[PDB]
């Protein structure tokens, strides 16, 4: 979307840390109930 | 006790840290540092410091000697007594604390008291402003350390620094939290203020911004406790992150291995890394600078303690 | 007997003499000389002379450039508050003696109208070396003072 | 606790240490030769906020083998609600 | 070239420092008690010493 | 060698692969490492006064030659120096006691202190 | 204080001579 | 209109593989890491410095330093008292006091140059028409005292003939200009 | 369209024939307060008519700076609106007309000044498009 | 990987630069004063 | 204790001080001590998992503690005043009458 | 609540004497206070002739000498009608182009070291320590080389002074270029700097600014294009002109304005004709040294101009050259005597300094060091 970019342009740290934390806060979310095998 | 052979060594290394960052720093800017004094200014120290010495004061003023003559003691005190839980090799710590991580965030929050002490008793507003705009940036950049060694904390079991440096048998938690050490090497940059952010330290605004009566024994002893609480905030990124103690364990012929030696290495790459980024990169303004460790060094500390929380929990790797 | 005070005298003056960072009044070019001396090519931080940015802190006071006599009242301000053992630099004609403007109403004839002066770097625009050998001559003046000999009288 | 005696001894050596380092350029050298920044209020307030939640970090970070997967969560709200007030101060501006 | 060894004897002489902050403080506490010290020393072990001290007689 | 406690060192650091090119009467070794590297740093003196040595020791038949203002080494302007009002060299005594220093006529310190007074008194 | 903060964002970089490149 | 402008600049760079271009650059310091690798390059080359007292910066026989009374080769100083460096001086330092000497040729009782009240342009060496007064290369000359500092009449300024092997090589490389 | 003005703080006005309009109607309308047989008035009214002619023939910005060769239409916005000023301020401290000494000593000294010498050079002619 | 682009190899080191020392006359040089028509 | 007492609360007190001044028998079971459990790891046993609720009551708390000095000590240094003076032209009569 | 900022770093900016009114960390006024190095220039010049007067011009500003002597050299003979040759030309601009090399190498990283960037200082002076083995090779001083006299230039060049300037020119480019990429890359210089300062346009023109701080707001304003007074209208070179007018704006201007002053030293080399180096009209220009000792009328003018001078006609003008702290300017009245009367010298410093006033208004007491930095503030000129 043309304001993400624009908000990951504009502030980089707060955008990038909104998904270097959504690596953390989406993994056990999902990634360990896949981990069920 | 055994304390001498923490604290003279010590002693003796910040004094040789003067000359190291005049020498690095000097190199950088194409030009040999300090080099007539000694055989290549390995007496510089010395003469520094038996200069300071021999300097007669600019006024006595022994009467005020409780305020602000025991609060450089104080700083430098704190400053030195954060190198005890600080292990070198292993089973070299002074005091193994099964704590000692949590008791170097307290030795931080008590040298918060020795700026702000220092400072207030300089009956300079100017100069106390700029010790209490200090204070805050050194307690600004504590929440982001706080939560960088939440971050190695979580890779490791405890907070025993011996473990820590322990936990890192398999990898340095610089290779895959690198991200981190950038981030606590940034912070410990501005945590203590030799950096690229040290406003407060503008050349001149330093000297007029920790104290009124020298005496020369205040100049040495805020220099001098500068120089140790870098050469510690330096022996944290090598604790922490690199492997405190521990090889690249290829296990050499031509190496034997010892551990002190490797400890020093490290903290020697951190300190010549002090060094380096004070000489290649301009000041942040403290206005800047705060705006840094909140809206900068806070989200990137607090996502990474999720990332390396989840990236832990989910694959159990804890 | 006496050689134990000698050698207590060139100690300190070893200390004195390397470590010997000046208050560097560079008013005017004889600055731009003296940033040269502190320069890449002729290092000042070689010969342990680190300029202070404070004159609360230093041990000599290289005053350099044309003393204007509205600089005059600052100059002493400052010289007043070094530690005793303190020195003084002239550094370039203006600074040292009248200079060019000896007859200007607002220049001071020579800042030893001003400080008490202990080594005279000669030459309006001294060359940078110039400036460092006046400082080597300073560190002379060190070399002579065995300032415990007097204290035992 | 048993190995607090050390550092015990090393805050009283370190006095003694810092006051030898006092004395000595004492003895040598003898006869000749703003109304209110209220920012450093909130920054204050705010480094107590952030330090007393990096407190409720560190038993969650030393023990979170034990806490599996709900230790976690819970701690992540708790982180949520930390975000919740640092966005508002972020916001309303207090971070400058 | 080898010219940044006249800087790099600074941090040499200020890592031949702690390199003696760490062994100081272990040969000290090497000769005090006969062993070396232990790091993980929980109260397992102080228990432990204190029975092997009554065991030795 | 034998001090450790100059930047004598980083002379005696050079002169590994200078050559030296003559020496004059007061003893200072004038040497020369060109080709290397470094130029600005391929002439210079070794003062031959290990201790109380400074500048302005280097005469004026080499003090050419050493700053790089010549290139004819002091062994070849030795043969131009006057033989008539030719005078040696004098270290620069600045503040050595006097009668080393130099003084003006009316210091009081000069021995035949001259009276200025144009008029001669009755 | 509302004083204008020094906003540290702008136009990219473009080297802009005068129009005297060629012909004056 | 700083809003807008603001709008716009950001606008410009919009475009993901763009957007990530610049948050990696900001993300991971680049400019920055550019710096450090310039600062280690410096921190490894040669050093442009010069160990002072050993070796001594380059000059050119035209530097201006000491000045020096010249003589001719058969004594007899060169300075006949024209007056014309004492007329040319900007600051007025040469003091020049003219008595026909008992031999019958001009030359000067008094010929004091106050350095201290010298700027060192080399006007006295141009205007002198027998090359009388020249600037020896010394420009060491630092004085303890300022008194020693004031150049007395014809008698330091007559130590030029120490300096004369390296002022008659400058002069007479010179000469040419 | 015109992005910027390369001089800072000129902002680009977009509707810049329209107030160039605006401005030279009424720079003519005040002029008519000065006397006739003022200098100022004939300048004022030729060059006002001029650019207000060439404003209204042409359209776009860019054939208003063409034609009329006087830089950019925002400089000569700022030029309309500061002889807007100097006419409202020349009709106070009237200074129109001559007093009868009116001694004006022209002085004329013709000594050539050699070529290499700071000379202010015309500049280019409005044939730079 | 910085500003290298075989081209800072014209590095500030010179090691061969001013040659031929000032005061040094291999060639002397004429300088002319006056125009030759005059 | 130190931290968050005298690292936090009273450094707030020295600047409410500094500026605006106010003018043989014990039976040790080697049980349970083959796993010694350090002070933080029992609390994290409890305080995450089990009383968790009384965790994240003390994060509404903190919560509150910065709105709370927000709200108060923002001192219309920000959006709380430094919106603008809010006087428009519209709305004014050009004093023409008083 | 009044602050006295003075120097922060002394030996830098020497006698920078502010009397900040601040409001806590920003400042809502900046007073400065000039005189502590007001020697008595502007009076000195009346009681001394035009020979004399020259050495007072570099020492007008100490960090770009030449230009200034080049600046009064143009007003004796703007006067004096003083045909200079092309030879005397080439060299002059050649030096004054040296000499703006000489100035942005330290008005850069003087203030790159008031920011903080502490090896910019060290590399940029090592270049200018390669400048001064020029100027001391030319003339005799390193730093003021009274070497652009009224007619034509005091004399030659060495034989061997081109090919060294040749050989500093190709290895310039890389030294810009570090000084570049050690700080225009840099986040913690833009943020330094960027919106720091910021002169509209109608604001440098008001104050008089005419230099680097006129190119920056935009106005394309260069003497050099505007009023070429050497070989300048021959020389090619672009002035580089700002777009925003901020402090990251006259950084990169001195930054490339110390290119194009490459383009034209190198030019000034490779086109430097082989004439006379002074005018040839002997009243004046003092007569070489070989002249006077063989010709008695060379010899009366030798001693008619070492003693009483030119006597320039009466007249009075204002000759201003593109210095590089700005226009600098030397409004030059003189009475027909061989002494100049009242030589009055607009130096820029004096009306940058006043800019520092609504410049540095709502910044931060940190940027009051900035601003300046950019504004090249040399107090002898002020
Ligand atoms: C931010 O910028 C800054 C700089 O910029 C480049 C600086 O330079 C510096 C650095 C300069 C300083 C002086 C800082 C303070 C450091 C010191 C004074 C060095 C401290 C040295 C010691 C701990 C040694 C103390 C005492 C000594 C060596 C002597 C004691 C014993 C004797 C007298 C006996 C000696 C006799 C013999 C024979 C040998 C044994 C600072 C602070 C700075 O702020
Ligand atoms: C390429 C390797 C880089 C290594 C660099 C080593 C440098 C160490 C020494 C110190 C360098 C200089 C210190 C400079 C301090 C200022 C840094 C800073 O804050 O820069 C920006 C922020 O920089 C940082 O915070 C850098 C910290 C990096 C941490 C990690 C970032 C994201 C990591 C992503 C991980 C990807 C994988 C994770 C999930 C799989 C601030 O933003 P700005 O104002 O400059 O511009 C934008 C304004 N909105
Ligand atoms: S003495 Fe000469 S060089 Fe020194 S400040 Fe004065 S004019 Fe400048
Ligand atoms: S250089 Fe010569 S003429 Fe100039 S002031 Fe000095 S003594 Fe006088
Ligand atoms: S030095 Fe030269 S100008 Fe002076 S009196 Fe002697 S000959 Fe004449």
């Amino acid at each position: 979307m043309e304001k993400l970019r624009m908000f990951v342009a504009q502030e980089p740290v707060v955008a990038a840390s909104c998904l270097i934390g959504g690596v953390g806060l989406f993994l056990p979310a999902v990634v360990r109930p896949i981990l069920d095998s | 006790a055994e304390i001498l052979g923490i604290i003279l060594p010590l002693l003796l290394g910040v004094a040789f840290l003067v000359l190291a960052e005049r020498k690095v720093m000097a190199f950088v800017q194409r030009r040999k540092g300090p080099d007539v004094v000694g055989s290549f200014g390995l007496l510089q120290p010395l003469a520094d410091g038996l200069k300071l010495i021999l300097k007669e004061p600019i006024s006595p003023s022994s009467a005020n000697f409780f305020l602000f003559r025991m609060a450089p003691v104080a700083t430098f005190m704190l400053s030195l007594v954060a190198w005890a839980v600080v292990p070198f090799d292993y089973g070299m710590v002074l005091s193994d604390l099964n704590i000692g991580l949590l008791y170097l965030f307290a030795i931080s929050s008590l040298g918060v008291y020795g700026i702000i002490i220092a400072g207030w008793s300089s009956n300079s507003k100017y100069a106390f402003l700029g010790a209490l705009r200090s204070a805050a940036q050194m307690v600004s950049y504590e929440v982001s350390i706080g939560l960088i060694l939440i971050t190695v904390l979580i890779c490791v079991g405890s907070c025993n620094l011996s473990e820590i440096v322990m936990a890192q048998k398999q990898i340095w938690f610089g290779i895959p939290l690198f991200p981190v050490l950038v981030m606590f090497f940034i912070s410990c940059l501005a945590e203590t203020n030799r950096a690229p952010f040290d406003l407060p330290e503008a050349e001149a605004e330093l000297v007029a911004g920790y104290n009124v009566e020298y005496s020369s024994m205040g100049f040495a002893l805020f220099f001098l406790g500068e120089y140790a609480n870098m050469i510690l905030m330096s022996g944290l990124c090598t604790l922490f992150f690199l492997g405190g103690w521990l090889p690249i364990l290829d296990l050499p012929i031509f190496k034997k291995i010892p551990g002190s030696i490797w400890f020093s290495i490290k903290v020697l790459f951190f300190l010549f890394l002090y060094i380096w980024v004070r000489a290649a990169f301009p000041r942040y303004r403290y206005d800047q600078l705060m705006g840094l460790g909140w809206k900068v060094f806070l989200p990137l500390s607090l996502a990474w303690v999720v990332s390396v929380s989840g990236l832990l929990v989910t694959f159990q790797w804890l | 007997a006496e050689f134990v005070i000698s050698k207590v005298d060139d100690l300190m003056n070893w200390a004195r003499t390397g470590s010997i960072w000046p208050m560097t009044f560079g008013l005017a070019c004889c600055a731009v000389e003296m940033m040269h001396t502190g320069a890449a090519r002729y290092d000042l931080d070689r010969f342990g002379i680190i300029f202070r940015p404070s004159p609360r802190q230093s041990d000599c006071m290289i005053v350099a450039g044309t003393l204007t006599n509205k600089m005059a009242p600052a100059l002493r301000k400052v010289y007043d508050q070094m530690p005793e053992p303190r020195w003084v630099i002239s550094m370039g004609s203006c600074a040292n003696g009248g200079g060019y403007y000896h007859y200007s109403y607002s220049v001071v004839r020579g800042c030893d109208r001003i400080v008490p002066v202990d080594i005279y770097v000669p030459g309006c625009p001294p060359t940078a070396e110039a400036l460092l050998y006046g400082l080597l001559q300073l560190q002379k003046k060190i070399n002579r003072r065995k300032d415990f000999l007097h204290w035992w009288n | 606790m048993l190995e607090f005696a050390p550092i015990f001894i090393y805050l009283v050596i370190s006095l003694l240490v810092s006051l030898i380092l006092l004395g000595v350029p004492f003895l040598f050298a003898s006869n000749s030769s703003s109304r209110f920044d209220i920012r450093f209020y909130l920054v204050s307030i705010l480094f107590l906020i952030f330090d007393l939640e990096v407190t409720f970090f560190f038993p969650w970070a030393v023990s979170l083998n034990k806490i599996d997967l709900f230790g976690f969560w819970s701690m992540m709200a708790f982180l949520f609600i930390l975000t919740i007030g640092f966005l508002y101060e972020w916001k309303r501006g207090a971070l400058d | 070239s080898l010219v940044w060894l006249e800087a790099m004897l600074p941090l040499g002489i200020i890592g031949g420092m702690l390199c003696i902050m760490g062994n100081s403080q272990y040969y000290i506490h090497k000769a005090y008690h006969g062993r070396p010290k232990h790091i993980g020393h929980d109260e397992w072990d102080v228990a432990m010493e204190r029975r092997d001290k009554k065991v030795v007689e | 060698r034998c001090l450790p406690d100059g930047n004598l060192l980083q002379t005696k650091i050079h002169n590994i692969g200078a050559t030296l090119v003559g020496v004059d009467k007061f003893g200072n070794k004038y040497y020369q490492k060109l080709g290397d590297t470094q130029y600005g740093r391929h002439r210079w003196v070794e003062y031959a006064s290990k201790d109380r040595y400074n500048a302005s020791q280097v005469p004026a038949e080499w003090h050419g030659w050493l700053h790089f203002i010549t290139d004819h080494t002091g062994d070849e302007l030795l043969s131009l120096k006057p033989k008539r009002y030719g005078l040696e060299h004098k270290e620069n005594f600045s503040g050595e006691g006097d009668a080393y220093i130099y003084h003006s006529k009316g210091h009081t310190l000069n021995p035949g202190q001259k009276n200025w007074t144009r008029y001669q008194s009755w | 204080a509302a004083a204008a903060a020094a906003a540290a964002a702008a136009a990219a970089a473009a080297a802009a001579a005068a129009a005297a490149a060629a012909a004056a | 209109d700083d809003e807008e402008a603001e709008q716009l600049a950001k606008e410009i760079s919009k475009d993901w593989s763009t957007v990530f271009e610049r948050s990696m650059n900001t993300l991971f310091l680049t400019e920055m890491v550019r710096g450090l690798s310039l600062t280690l390059k410096y921190f490894f080359d040669p050093k442009v410095t010069i160990n002072y007292p050993f070796e001594k910066g380059p000059l050119s026989p035209r530097f201006r330093g000491e000045h020096a009374l010249r003589r001719y080769p058969t004594g007899e100083e060169r300075c006949i008292a024209c007056k014309l460096c004492e007329a040319v001086c900007p600051a007025q330092a040469i003091t020049i006091e003219a008595e026909e000497r008992e031999d019958g040729s001009r030359r000067t009782t008094r010929y004091d140059i106050d350095m201290t009240k010298c700027i060192y342009c080399g006007f006295c060496q141009e205007a002198c028409p027998v090359d009388a007064i020249v600037e020896g290369p010394n420009f060491e000359f630092a004085t303890e005292t300022h008194e020693e500092l004031l150049y007395d009449k014809e008698k330091l300024l007559e130590n030029g003939d120490r300096w004369e092997t390296e002022i008659a090589e400058n002069l007479r490389s010179e000469s040419l200009y | 369209v015109k992005q910027t003005t390369g001089i800072v703080g000129l902002d680009v006005v977009p509707n810049a024939r329209a107030v160039l309009i605006d401005l030279y109607s009424k720079t003519l309308k005040e002029i008519q307060a000065v006397p006739e047989d003022e200098g100022y008035r004939k300048a004022v009214e030729s060059f006002t008519r001029q650019r207000l002619n060439v404003c209204k023939e042409e359209e776009d910005w860019e054939m208003i700076e063409k034609r009329l060769g006087c830089g950019q239409v925002e400089e000569l916005i700022e030029e309309a609106r500061d002889e807007l000023t100097l006419i409202g301020k020349m009709i106070e401290w009237d200074p129109w007309g001559v007093p009868d000494d009116y001694e004006c000593e022209v002085i004329e000294n013709d000594a050539p000044i050699p070529k290499h010498v700071p000379q202010h050079r015309p500049g280019p002619l409005p044939e730079q498009f | 990987p910085c500003a290298h682009p075989e081209y800072l190899e014209a590095v500030p080191k010179a090691t061969e630069y001013r040659l031929r020392c000032p005061a040094t006359i291999d060639e002397e040089a004429i300088v002319p004063s006056s125009d030759p028509e005059t | 204790f130190l931290v968050v007492y005298i690292g936090a609360i009273a450094v707030l007190f020295l600047f409410v001080v500094m500026m605006f001044h106010i003018q043989s028998l014990r039976y040790t079971v080697y049980a349970g001590k083959v796993r010694s459990w350090t002070n933080l790891e029992t609390l994290g046993n409890l305080l995450y998992t089990y009383y968790f609720v009384w965790f994240l009551v003390p994060s509404l708390i903190l919560l509150v503690a910065m709105i709370g000095a927000i709200v108060l000590t923002m001192h219309r240094t920000t959006k709380v005043k430094r919106q603008d003076v809010f006087r428009r032209n519209a709305i004014d009569f050009r004093r023409t009458i008083m | 609540f009044t602050l006295n900022f003075g120097p922060q770093h002394p030996a830098a900016h020497g006698v920078l004497r502010l009397v900040l009114e601040m409001n806590g960390e920003v400042v809502e006024r900046a007073e400065p206070h000039i005189g502590l190095l007001h020697r008595g220039t502007e009076k000195l010049i009346e009681y001394k002739t035009y020979l004399q007067a020259l050495p007072y011009f570099d020492r007008s500003d100490y960090v770009s000498m030449m230009a200034q002597e080049h600046a009064y050299s143009l007003a004796v003979e703007k006067l004096l009608n003083c045909e200079v040759p092309l030879r005397a030309q080439y060299i002059r601009v050649l030096f004054c182009e040296i000499t703006r090399i000489l100035n942005h190498l330290l008005a850069l990283t003087t203030h790159a070291m008031d920011v903080g960037a502490l090896t910019p200082f060290l590399w940029a002076f090592e270049e200018r320590e390669k400048l001064l083995e020029f100027y001391e090779r030319v003339s005799g001083a390193r730093m003021h080389a009274s070497f652009i006299r009224p007619g034509g230039v005091a004399q030659d060049l060495p034989l061997g002074l081109c090919r060294d300037i040749d050989s500093f020119t190709q290895q310039f480019a890389s030294r810009i270029d570090e000084l570049e990429e050690m700080l225009t890359g840099n986040r913690i210089w833009k943020q330094r700097l960027v919106d720091i300062g910021t002169v509209t346009a109608q604001q440098a023109k008001d104050w008089g600014f005419s230099g680097v701080m006129l190119r920056g707001p935009g106005v394309c304003w260069d003497l050099r294009r505007a009023a070429p007074y050497d070989v300048y209208d021959q020389l090619d070179f672009d002035v580089p002109v700002g777009t925003r007018g901020d402090c990251y704006d006259r950084y990169c201007i001195r930054i490339e304005e110390m290119r194009q002053s490459l383009r034209i030293i190198v030019q000034c080399l490779n086109q430097m004709p082989s004439g006379m180096i002074k005018a040839d009209d002997r009243k004046l220009c003092p007569p070489s040294r070989c002249r006077m000792k063989l010709s008695m009328e060379s010899s009366i003018h030798h001693f008619e101009l070492y003693t009483e001078g030119f006597s320039v006609p009466a007249s009075s003008t204002y000759t201003a050259v593109e210095a590089p702290k700005g226009e600098f300017g030397v409004f030059l009245v003189s009475n027909g005597s061989n002494r100049p009367y009242r030589c009055k010298i607009r130096a820029p410093g004096f009306a940058h300094l006043q800019g520092l006033d609504f410049m540095s208004k709502h910044h931060m007491l940190a940027d009051v060091v900035t601003i300046i930095g950019t504004q090249d503030i040399v107090f002898g000129e002020v």
